[PDB]
């Protein structure tokens, strides 16, 4: 529960009708329709995920929101649907080449639910009389409308023994396998005991006792390629990045397979979202890269946001519009976001404000709307969070224009930054 | 009693015959739910067959 509010957290989804039509403010967003169409349209394709291969480049100049609408289509899209985010320079790896962490993160954002047919015996013991030879025992699963007694063999009592599990437990044993899971307890422990107090859990399932077809759907990602490289696959998964595993049956093994559950019915496959957060920072080599592997039917929809015009492709010496190669650029479809304006700028501090918690006078939001207009919108919720404290401080309830012009001075933009820069410092 | 031979054409038998195979001194962890849905709470009882163990 206790996790600060950033700067993208005022929005929490990508405001939209029936009919795809964009809101003036709503889910934390203000203006930008048009943008804010186009992710809405290409957050239904990804839903859809009956094409793949698509990518989408979000334009624009700094501060018009292309993080923003970014995290808003993440969170439209809510669970289940994985959504890789990734900057620009996190490809580059010192144990794993540019292509091979781009092959990481594509198979990362595609997801597979796996079907598994399972069954579970579950109930309260009411007996779990064991004859220890130091071979024979049985158990009493007791219900709410039903009893039955088990004979225990020798490897299910000793799993028994391993999980200790008392009379009156609420345990969920599954009859492939013989996991014991304890659930919790249904009563006390003979109130006699100087010890082991604790809390009694709801009793079970009145038809617990055999459950034939409890049908549980694993989900896992196309990462699963770490369970194969090597014989011991945890280190991999959590921390080592170290995964130069081998291309070669390996990823068409893997796909292959997946194509095969999929056609007999064990998995479904769900393709998720590749947002790479300032791509510009890609070598020409990774645009080269994306250009085939967004081909791949596996290839999810590759989400990309440029804050720049004409500028030179990095590892090279030519340029290219926002930095990617014509090839590429040609390739995906550009959304660009247009500038937001006073009105705009307002209702957005204000939500920021009402995300906070904060409150300001009117003359404070006009001024600030006005500052923000000036140097940045970023830099008018510095402000506003600068204002906050300095009215805090002052055991005032809300923000004056004395506290808001209080922390223009105090605090500086690069503006200003570089018109008190002429000190000649340092070059 | 004919009809009840020709019938018979026991699971207590063979847990008996489980316990002839028993060495003897076979220590038996048995807990089960007693009185203080209805309160209730649960007992523990460990029975030792000989005074060996
Ligand atoms: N439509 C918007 N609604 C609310 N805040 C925005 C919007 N657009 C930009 N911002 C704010 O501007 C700052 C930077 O803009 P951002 O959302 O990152 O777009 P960009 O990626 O173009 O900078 C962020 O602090 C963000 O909160």
């Amino acid at each position: 529960r206790i996790e600060r509010i950033g700067a993208h957290s005022h929005i929490r989804g990508l405001g939209l009708d029936d009919a795809l039509e964009p809101r003036q403010a709503s889910q934390g967003m203000v203006g930008q329709l048009a943008a804010r169409r186009a992710a809405g349209v290409v957050l239904e394709m990804i839903r859809e995920g009956k094409i793949a291969g698509r990518a989408v480049l979000i334009a624009g100049q700094p501060g018009t929101g292309k993080t923003a609408i970014a995290m808003g289509m993440a969170q439209a899209l809510g669970p289940d649907t994985p959504f890789t985010a990734i900057a620009g320079s996190e490809i580059f790896s010192l144990e794993m080449s540019k292509t091979e962490a781009l092959t990481q993160a594509f198979r990362r954002s595609i997801g597979v639910r796996i079907k598994e047919e399972t069954e579970i015996i579950e109930g309260e013991v009411v007996e779990i009389q064991i004859d220890r030879p130091a071979k024979v025992g049985k158990l009493t699963l007791k219900t709410t409308e039903m009893e039955t007694i088990y004979d225990l063999g020798t490897k299910m009592i000793e799993s028994l023994t391993k999980d200790k599990v008392q009379a009156g437990d609420v345990i969920t044993i599954d009859k492939a396998t013989g996991k014991i899971s304890k659930l919790g307890r249904s009563f006390t422990r003979a109130r006699d005991y100087d010890a082991m107090g604790s809390q009694t859990k709801f009793v079970q399932c009145p038809d617990g006792e055999l459950q034939k077809r409890k049908e549980v759907v694993h989900t896992v990602s196309l990462h699963e390629i770490d369970v194969i490289n090597s014989r011991t696959q945890g280190f991999l998964a959590l921390f080592s990045g170290d995964t130069g595993e081998i291309k070669s049956e390996v990823r068409e093994q893997i796909n292959a397979k997946v194509a095969e559950w999929r056609e007999e019915g064990k998995a479904e496959i769900i393709p998720g979202v590749l947002f790479i957060d300032e791509v510009h920072m890609l070598d020409i080599e990774s645009f080269s890269f994306l250009n085939r592997a967004l081909e791949s039917d596996m290839a999810p929809v590759l989400i990309m946001a440029t804050n720049r015009g004409i500028t030179r492709i990095r590892g090279t010496s030519y340029q290219s519009p926002h930095g990617i190669p014509i090839d590429l650029l040609d390739r995906l479809l550009i959304v660009s976001t247009t500038p937001y304006s006073e009105k705009d700028t307002k209702q957005i501090l204000r939500i920021r404000c009402e995300e906070e918690d904060v409150e300001m006078s009117e003359d404070a939001y006009t001024v600030l709307t006005r500052i923000g207009l000036e140097t940045s919108l970023r830099y008018a919720i510095q402000l506003i969070t600068a204002a906050s404290l300095v009215c805090r401080k002052r055991k005032g309830t809300e923000v004056q224009v004395d506290d808001i012009k209080r922390v223009y001075s105090l605090f500086l933009d690069e503006s200003r930054s570089t018109q008190y820069m002429k000190e000649y410092q340092d070059a | 009693n004919l009809r009840s031979l020709e019938t018979y054409e026991a699971d207590k038998k063979k847990q008996v015959h489980k316990k002839r195979k028993c060495p003897g001194p076979i220590i038996t962890y048995h807990s089960v739910t007693v009185p203080l849905p209805p309160a209730r709470c649960s007992r523990t009882f460990i029975t030792f067959s000989d005074d060996a163990t």
